[PDB]
């Protein structure tokens, strides 16, 4: 709580450079497209709403996957395998009751075995030498969360929703840190809601002003108008939910006046 | 590799597998290997591993036990640590003679609250302070160990697992099914620690969750509203729960000194709201006069 507050801030800032992934893993990737990654992420929204899991649950496989990908050339029939180990990782890191391997190996409508989910899963381990505990957008989010006044159902909902998006596209979503997703989601869903912007208390925090999130801002702004026509639906229809507040029904501004 | 390593002797042993002192063949160094029994079918690498592991990674301080590698050998992880001598537990019975010396609880204490502010600071609850899971060597350092048990935490936290921390060093939001527990789980832990380094017996030593609840209550008083806001509306709280009047304080660990007792009681508060950080421990007067003495045994 508030005494560690700051020290957690700069801790995960710290650790989000030294988990992030390289920016341009998939012009070396023969076989694999940004594309099909998006295709992958899209599932795994799915697959965490059928399990009811965590959306840190989501942040971490998908960075799991990302850093695995900036080592290791993947087939495309393996890429699916890559990301269900991950999923499974980010399971048993994160929650509570993380479903059983034999789960996972449903899910993937049995193209892979058992004995493959769980040799990936040690593969997985061994290129991310077990550094797990990687800083998300949500992390980020939540604690940029605590400088509402007052706290906004539809504002959470909605950063969170735009986070999300911007996890299903590599370009142009992996040149940018955690920190700073997190930024342009957070000031973006509170100008959608309630007309405010990025408070002043959090370029104290971050350091971070409009200026500096501006190249983001504009990239999420693109994204959250371009939603409804998107190939990848499942983070829209998850976002319908009252769960969420059904922050994906709300309209997106036509222009952020920056 | 594990050819560099020579077994000496059973140590400890865990979930899922035994503790044994090793030495490196090459350097000389002596360490202290945790098996990890990994089976090709069930359920692959047990989440506690996982964990134990990638916090471990990130936790450099000369109070949490050193992971000093992770050796895959054909279906088995062995967790390389540095060699610690004994766990507290096994000490204090040791020191069931006299005591332990005054400048040793209050040294042992200390680093306990550095390692702890330390995990704190990154974003790691322990979930499973007591005397078992602290190890002492022969210079004067006492070490954290044992974080199968932990997580990495967000800020603010959400609900994480239930139950947790054994039973003894439990503390009360958890006992009283709380959505939310942070940070001040581990201190109420350290806290209960504090007075067994003291007295050499645990302070509320339960054997159900009503039994701990109890005895905490007839040692610090029940709580109400005053005392910790919210607690009647706590999901386990119950409106026939005996209200006994708080004890002199004095009363609980008798040899305790004013300032001993000032912190031990701020360790010991109900409200986690207002228990004290580890961080802020570090600077209570309890510990103007600190030092790192030797083991007296
Ligand atoms: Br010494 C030692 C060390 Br070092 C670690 Br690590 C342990 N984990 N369980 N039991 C342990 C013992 Br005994």
């Amino acid at each position: 709580v508030p005494d560690y507050h700051e020290d957690i801030h700069t801790y995960l800032r710290e650790m989000e450079v030294k988990c992030k992934p390289k920016v341009g893993y998939m012009k070396k990737q023969p076989d694999i497209t940004n594309s099909m990654r998006a295709i992958l992420v899209d599932w795994l929204v799915e697959v965490g709403e059928e399990y009811k899991l965590q959306n840190e649950t989501l942040h971490l496989a998908v960075n799991y996957i990302d850093r695995f990908l900036s080592s290791m050339s993947v087939l495309r029939g393996k890429l699916q395998l890559v990301g269900t180990a991950a999923m499974l990782l980010a399971s048993k890191f994160e929650e509570i009751y993380p479903p059983e391997v034999a789960e996972f190996v449903y899910i993937t409508d049995d193209t892979y075995t058992k004995k493959q989910v769980l040799r990936m899963e040690h593969l997985v381990l061994k290129v991310l030498t077990f550094d797990l505990a990687a800083p998300t957008v949500n992390q980020f989010l939540t604690q940029y969360f605590l400088h509402q006044q007052p706290a906004n159902c539809k504002v959470e909902s909605l950063a969170m929703f735009l986070g999300e998006l911007s996890l299903i596209d590599a370009d142009p979503y992996l040149k940018y840190l955690p920190s700073v997703i997190a930024g342009a989601a957070f000031h973006l869903a509170l100008y959608t809601v309630t007309g405010q912007s990025w408070p002043e208390s959090l370029i104290r925090k971050t350091g971070y002003t409009l200026e500096s999130l501006k190249p983001c801002l504009m990239d999420l702004h693109q994204t959250y108008l371009k939603a409804p026509q998107h190939a990848q639906q499942s983070i829209r229809e998850k976002y319908k939910n009252s769960k969420y507040h059904g922050v994906s029904l709300l309209n997106p501004p036509e222009t952020l006046n920056l | 590799s594990m050819e560099n390593f020579q077994k000496v002797e059973k140590i400890g042993e865990g979930t899922y597998g035994v503790v044994y002192k090793a030495r490196n063949k090459l350097t000389g160094e002596v360490v202290a290997l945790k098996k990890i029994r990994l089976d090709t079918e069930t359920e692959g690498v047990p989440s506690t591993a996982i964990r134990e592991i990638s916090l471990l990674k990130e936790l450099n301080h000369p109070n949490i036990v050193k992971l000093l590698d992770v050796i895959h050998t054909e279906n088995k992880l062995y967790l390389v640590f540095e060699f610690l001598h004994q766990d507290l537990k096994k000490f204090m019975d040791a020191s069931a003679l006299t005591g332990i010396p005054l400048p040793l609880i209050k040294s042992y204490l200390f680093q306990l609250l550095q390692g702890l502010a330390f995990c704190h600071s990154h974003r790691v609850l322990h979930r499973d302070l007591k005397p078992q899971n602290l190890l002492i060597n022969t210079e004067g350092a006492i070490k954290l160990a044992d974080f199968g048990l932990a997580r990495a935490f967000g800020v603010p936290v959400r609900t994480y697992t239930h139950e947790v921390v054994t039973l003894w060093y439990r503390a009360p939001e958890i006992l009283l099914g709380c959505k939310y527990y942070s940070t001040a789980v581990d201190i109420w832990s350290l806290g209960c620690i504090f007075a067994e380094m003291v007295t050499r017996r645990a302070l509320f030593p339960g054997d159900s969750e009503i039994d701990q609840l109890f005895r905490i209550f007839r040692t610090l008083g029940t709580p109400d509203e005053v005392v910790w806001p919210g607690v009647t509306s706590m999901p386990d709280y119950k409106p026939s729960f005996p209200k006994w009047a708080r004890q002199d304080f004095s009363k609980v660990v008798p040899p305790l000194d004013e300032d001993g007792r000032s912190l031990l009681s701020q360790m010991l508060h109900y409200d986690p709201n207002k228990r004290i950080s580890a961080k802020a421990a570090l600077a209570h007067p309890f510990f103007q006069d600190v030092t790192k003495p030797v083991p007296h045994l």
